[PDB]
């Protein structure tokens, strides 16, 4: 019944060309979790834990946690673990979907672990996301770096775009978090 | 960065 019921800790290294014997998709900047591509058996240098199935979302990288960010900022937590790697993964599949923005829609109880996790993902989707807004700028604020001011017109065509990963009104005004470019 | 009380609740 929860979300994370099926995770599970699976500990690889580097194979001897230094790679991880799969590549890494998805990623906010395409509004999905980090999740693993075609596994090929025999690319990943097992250790131990449980194996690596294709397609399974990236949770957690020695205890660090990745859901939310760009594939960028994954791939820089990577760089700074030495071997071994433990991956915490959860296999997609009736609840548990690699779609963020589907993800941060759902209604969980508070203290739930799959709400703990949900806060989690949000505040690492917060660390390079500008949220926008049509409220006018009040003195203080940064445009580019508090908020991306826009009119209702550019909201709704961020909208429509499927560009937000999360929206809402607060008195009357739209907010939202755009998904983060590749820079 | 963080997020604001407004928006917080917006959600």
């Amino acid at each position: 019944s929860h979300w994370t019921s099926k995770v599970h800790e699976s500990v690889i290294g580097r194979n001897p060309e230094g790679q991880l014997g799969f590549e890494l998709k998805g990623g906010a900047e395409n509004g999905q979790f980090p999740y693993l591509g075609e596994v090929k058996p025999g690319k990943v240098a097992y250790e131990s834990g449980s194996k690596l199935v294709s397609e399974e979302l990236l949770l957690e990288v020695n205890e660090t946690p990745v859901a939310g960010l760009t594939i960028r900022d994954v791939l820089a937590v990577i760089k700074h673990c030495k071997d071994p790697l433990r991956l915490k993964c959860v296999k997609q599949g009736g609840i548990v979907d690699k779609d963020l923005r589907h993800y941060l829609n759902l209604r969980f109880q508070k203290g739930s672990v799959d709400h703990e996790l949900q806060q989690i993902i949000r505040d690492n989707l917060y660390l390079r996301t500008v949220p926008c807004t049509t409220r006018p700028h009040k003195e203080g604020e940064v445009p580019g770096v508090d908020y991306i001011f826009i009119t209702v017109e550019e909201f709704m065509e961020l909208e429509k775009s499927g560009a937000l990963l999360e929206s809402g009104t607060y008195e009357d005004n739209y907010y939202g978090t755009p998904k983060p470019p590749a820079e | 960065n963080l997020r604001n009380q407004s928006y917080r609740a917006a959600m």
